[PDB]
């Protein structure tokens, strides 16, 4: 997936920010959240999150749903490298497994249960 | 530019 954040900031600038924020806040992880292409879902006002490592994916879902102003029956799915993470996993575990070389974790969100469909 | 998230 193309993330706008990656297209707008060269890798060396993102990597230096990721290293700095990880050294400054060792118990938090930096997360970029963007809408999947051709998803049919409301926009997200902010894309750059500094998240406690012990926050769960499910707790992050709840917060992101509220930021988008979704109704209960409006679906929301997270994808990390096209895979939906478990809601009981911590954001720190997801970050350790899947953060990119700029030290950011990248999450795509969609209304759909499969990426790219 | 960070949105700070906290444990509930
Ligand atoms: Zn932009
Ligand atoms: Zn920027
Ligand atoms: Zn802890
Ligand atoms: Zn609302
Ligand atoms: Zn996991
Ligand atoms: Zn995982
Ligand atoms: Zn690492
Ligand atoms: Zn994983
Ligand atoms: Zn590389």
């Amino acid at each position: 997936m193309k993330f706008v954040y990656k297209e707008e900031h060269p890798f060396e600038k993102r990597r230096s920010e990721g290293e700095k924020i990880r050294k400054k806040y060792p118990d938090r992880v930096p997360v970029i959240v963007e809408k999947a292409p051709k998803a049919r879902i409301g926009d997200l006002d902010k894309k750059k999150y500094l998240v406690p490592s012990d926050l769960t994916v499910g707790q992050f879902y709840f917060l992101i749903r509220k930021r988008i102003h979704l109704r209960a029956e409006d679906a929301l799915f997270f994808f990390v490298n096209n895979v939906i993470p478990p809601t009981s996993a911590t954001m720190g575990q997801l970050y350790q497994e899947h953060h990119e070389e700029d030290f950011f974790l990248y999450i795509a969100y969609s209304d759909e249960s499969v990426y790219g469909l | 530019g960070w949105l700070i998230i906290d444990l509930p």
